[PDB]
């Protein structure tokens, strides 16, 4: 199921076009609103007083038609950046037109090229429509990956093309988007247009738009080959692209004439809908969290606060997840109960945080399974999921588990444990104050118990993402800090995004903690290596955990937990976006901060250039404890 | 009102070129309203135009007209919107226009044509960017080129070599081309230029105006500054010494002499004037038009 539309730029009829291209498979047309070729003066007489009708009439097509099916197109001649300054007059005047006619239209989207380097005019005018009342009509940007110029043909006998490398040179047209959005402030309403070349550039120029919003990928029909039978086909690396371009939803046009007349036109689209039906997607994963993609989330805070019983089903949904804890404990009852004490030595076994008894559970048929005998604690201070720990203990656990109803810091444990498990930890591990918790909870585990997780590592690595510096910026909110957004991280699945080094160890925390002189504040600096020219817009974290021995949890990509579900990575964003050059070092400096009442994190970019210090003092964001 | 023929002519006049005997062929588009399409006229009677009623002949096409040129004396090819490149045919009797072939070879508007000197090759320029060499008889693209980095502005063939033509682009490029040579592009040394036209009489010279207003005489500097906007083209004269007419965007038209002094100026148009075609019977007659839908008739004095 491929979204696709039909690019044209002439069309004698609307009714029959529409018709012609809708029977041919296509969801939607982009078309002009103004004929291509009907140029108008605004300024000097007689050409300005040329008699209407300027355009078509709108009562051709219903508003449903409008809103759904068209896509207005910049006419051809408007050129508002032209070095002579009649015409740049005339454009702007003739740009505002279209484009407000294209709002009168209420149409979806409107198509801008980007087709040399000088756009400035262009994005004012542009800007400027986009301040004139608010809408939610979108702006396709038509950018190629490769400029004409650099792929023109070499038959200038005295222009030959260049055959040198000109690593930034092939990488012009992303700076032309880049400094045309920039010059639009980041507009929601502007994305990107991308049009495929006959020749693909090098893979750097192509991972550039990597983060980009890429709404639609152009395919002109040129670039298709034929196979044996004669119908359009695409090489294997243009297929490479299509497929990382399903991947990012993109809505597919097919621009050009039909070059394969022995076939009908049909066949460019369903060569589309073959390549779309012959992929794979990860079981559950990819299943999973396709609709949380690039969906900002606040992190989870269970210690200050109460979650919701539905937020504790997404954490019992994950059965590898638990199976994981269950062989930890399983190796673990082993390790400290040899056979020949295996009926007079009952371990004493405490879940520090036990929800809805996943964790109780597991340490049940953890302890069948080797053969061994255990006497359960439940703690919880969530007192709405005690309700479900103490009937899941009247009707099944009976008197081998006992359920409290109280903060571990605080609880009084009648006895020590041989084993304390817990799941207290986010994205970024220690973020839900984990360390903390197991702190006070440790005066009463034995002097050689074991601590599940025993320890865990929290990880980052700068990634760059235009999209999600876009929504993050969208968070602003009445009554704070106009820029608290960014100084606050984000449980997200990392989606539209590129990063740029490889992720490396920010925190470490072990428990038990036998050191005298506990101190959970946290100071870290990080270089990261960048190979590629790219745009900084912040960090994204994961975390890897060891529950026992070789058993393990990692969200981290190298070492994800296959078949893992929970955890989505967390995000620490950057007011301002930096600039970073091929072979330059990011270098990132990171706080664990606390006070008796709140612990948060503070970060800062020291290379190539100083950001700001972000969340000072707890400012924007603090965990509660 | 012959037969097959449009009860109405659009209003849009793009195209006005005669031929031996003195018929004139109007190429007409439909740049607004309804129905954006495009017409073919021949008026042996030339003052009848554009009175549809009075017409040799005429037929409708399925879009607009970019630009055309007669191929012989019965052969009309046209620059379509759709891309395409078409050649029609007058029957024996000149009273039906026939198309002859129709092929969407371009991937965007086709908005320059040129028939060769041979007669039996003509080279197309479009917005795609790409310039077309084609075989009439064949129905057939000989050669493809993509030279330029923008639209087409405007391609002209050679007068007498019939492998040479020029071409200019957006991408500020004028680009003589000789097909005999491996790179048979070559780019001859401002403002972007809009238009052509060869020297009939002097094979290494040719004049082209630009979207400024200029127009420049160039062998392969000088130059006049003829309009307050874009030269849309340039038709020498068939004078033994010729004269150069003008066509630009700001509605006039003018008649420059051998060093491109002006010798006439017209401003009997209210749009923009897209053509200018001289009478092969009185060589003093300059026949223009419009989007303003008019044929006027030029007495220029010599
Ligand atoms: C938004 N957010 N922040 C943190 C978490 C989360 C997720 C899973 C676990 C877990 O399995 N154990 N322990 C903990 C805490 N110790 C936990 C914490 C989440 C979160 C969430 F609270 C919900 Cl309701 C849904 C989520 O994602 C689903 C759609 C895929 C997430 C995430 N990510
Ligand atoms: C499975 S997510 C973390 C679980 O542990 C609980 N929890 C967090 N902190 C504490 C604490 N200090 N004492 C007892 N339970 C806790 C939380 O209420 C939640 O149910």
């Amino acid at each position: 199921r491929v979204s696709s539309g039909r690019d044209l730029n002439c069309v004698p009829e609307i009714a029959d076009t529409l018709g012609a291209v809708a029977k041919q498979g296509f969801d939607f047309l982009c078309m002009p609103v103004f004929h291509p070729r009907f140029k108008r003066e605004f300024i000097q007489e007689p050409a300005k007083n040329r008699p209407g009708p300027q355009t078509r009439s709108d009562l051709l097509l219903s508003g449903r038609d409008w809103n759904t099916l068209i896509v207005g197109k910049l006419s051809p001649w408007i050129r508002p950046d032209s070095k002579v300054e009649k015409i740049r007059r005339n454009s702007e005047a003739a740009m505002l037109q279209e484009l407000n006619f294209g709002a009168y239209l209420g149409l979806p989207a409107f198509l801008l090229p980007l087709n040399q380097e000088d756009n400035t005019n262009l994005a004012r005018v542009l800007t400027n429509h986009i301040h004139t009342g608010h809408h939610s009509s979108m702006f396709w940007m038509r950018v190629p990956l490769v400029a004409p110029e650099d792929l023109r043909d070499d038959i200038i006998e005295n222009a030959p093309t260049t055959h040198t490398e000109e690593y930034s040179g092939e990488e012009k047209t992303w700076m032309w988007w880049h400094n045309f959005r920039t010059l639009c402030d980041y507009s929601k309403r502007i994305a990107v247009a991308l049009e495929i070349g006959a020749d693909l550039p090098s893979n750097h120029v192509i991972d550039r738009w990597l983060g980009e919003p890429i709404k639609a990928a152009i395919l002109p029909t040129s670039i298709f080959l034929t196979n044996k039978k004669g119908f359009p086909v695409l090489s294997k690396m243009h297929q490479r692209l299509i497929f990382r371009l399903l991947k990012l939803e993109v809505q597919f046009i097919i621009t050009g004439t039909n070059h394969h007349s022995e076939k009908e036109f049909c066949s460019y689209l369903q060569y589309l809908e073959y390549l779309s039906q012959n992929r794979p997607p990860p079981n559950a994963y990819e299943l999973f969290a396709k609709g949380y993609e690039d969906y900002l989330q606040s992190p989870l805070q269970p210690l200050m606060d109460n979650l919701e019983s539905q937020t504790y089903e997404v954490f019992e949904k994950d059965p590898i997840k638990y199976s994981q804890y269950q062989q930890a404990i399983y190796k673990c009852l082993l390790d400290r109960v040899p056979e020949e004490e295996k009926d007079t030595n009952v371990q004493v076994l405490m879940v520090l945080g036990a929800g809805r008894g996943p964790l109780v559970n597991a340490s049940l048929r953890a302890a069948k399974q080797a053969d061994r005998r255990i006497k359960l604690y439940a703690v919880e201070k969530n007192p709405n999921a005690v309700v479900t720990l103490e009937n899941w203990q009247f009707e099944e656990w009976g008197s081998q588990v006992t359920v409290v109803s109280s903060d571990m810091r605080e609880w009084v444990a009648p006895e020590k444990a041989d084993i304390i498990v817990s799941e207290l930890l986010g994205s970024f591990a220690d973020n839900e104050l984990s360390p903390e918790c197991l702190d006070g909870a440790q005066h009463f585990l034995k002097d050689d118990g074991v601590s599940i997780p025993g320890e865990y590592t929290s990880f980052l690595a700068p990634i760059s993402s235009s999209k999600l510096y876009n929504e993050v910026r969208a968070c602003r909110e009445k009554d704070r800090d106009p820029e608290a957004q960014f100084e606050m991280p984000y449980v997200v699945r990392l989606h539209n995004f590129h990063q740029l080094s490889a992720p490396q160890p920010c925190f470490t925390f072990s428990h038990p903690n036998r050191d005298p002189m506990i101190d959970n504040n946290r100071y870290c600096t990080l270089e990261f290596p960048v190979e590629v020219n790219t745009v900084l817009h912040g960090f994204a974290g994961y975390f890897e955990t060891v529950l026992y021995q070789d058993i393990t949890l990692s969200i981290r990509p190298e070492t994800h937990s296959p078949g893992m579900f929970s955890w989505f990575p967390i995000l620490f964003p950057i007011k301002q976006p930096i600039t970073v050059r091929e072979g330059q070092t990011i270098c990132v400096r990171f706080w664990r901060c606390s006070n008796s009442k709140k612990v948060w994190y503070e970060w800062a970019v020291t290379a190539p250039v100083c950001s700001a210090i972000h969340n000072p003092t707890g400012r924007s964001y603090t965990i509660g404890l | 009102l012959p037969p097959n023929a449009p009860a109405c002519m659009e209003r849009q006049l793009e195209a006005a070129r005669y031929r031996s005997d003195g018929a004139l062929l109007l190429g007409a588009s439909s740049l607004s309203g309804r129905c954006w399409a495009g017409s073919l006229w021949l008026f042996k009677d030339p003052c009848a135009a554009p009175n549809e009623g009075f017409c040799s002949a005429g037929v409708q096409t399925e879009a607009g007209v970019a630009d055309l040129t007669w191929v012989g004396e019965r052969g009309i090819l046209v620059a379509s919107d759709s891309g395409a490149v078409e050649l029609w045919e007058l029957d024996e009797n000149e009273t039906l226009i026939v198309s002859k072939f129709c092929k969407y070879e371009h991937d965007d508007i086709v908005s320059t044509v040129s028939v060769l000197s041979s007669g039996t090759q003509a080279v197309s320029g479009s917005k795609d960017i790409c310039i077309k060499v084609w075989d009439l008889a064949q129905q057939v693209v000989l050669s493809s080129y993509r030279a330029h980095a923008a639209q087409v502005t405007c391609v002209a063939a050679s007068p007498h070599k019939d492998s040479v033509f020029l071409s200019c682009s957006e991408d500020n490029r004028i680009l003589l081309w000789d097909t005999r040579c491996p790179k048979p592009a070559s780019q001859i040394g401002g403002y972007l230029p809009t238009s052509l036209a060869w020297h009939p009489q002097q094979s290494e010279v040719f004049v082209f105006g630009d979207e400024n207003g200029t127009v420049s005489l160039v062998d392969t500097v000088l130059s006049s500054a003829v309009h307050s906007q874009c030269v849309t083209g340039l038709v020498f004269s068939p004078h033994s010494v010729p004269f150069l007419a003008s066509l630009s965007e700001d509605c006039s038209l003018a008649v420059l002499d051998s060093s491109l002094s002006e010798l006439f100026r017209s401003q009997a148009h209210r749009d923009f004037v897209r053509d200018a075609t001289w009478s092969p019977l009185n060589h003093s007659l300059l026949t223009t038009v419009g989007w303003d839908h008019q044929v006027v008739h030029h007495v220029v004095p010599t």
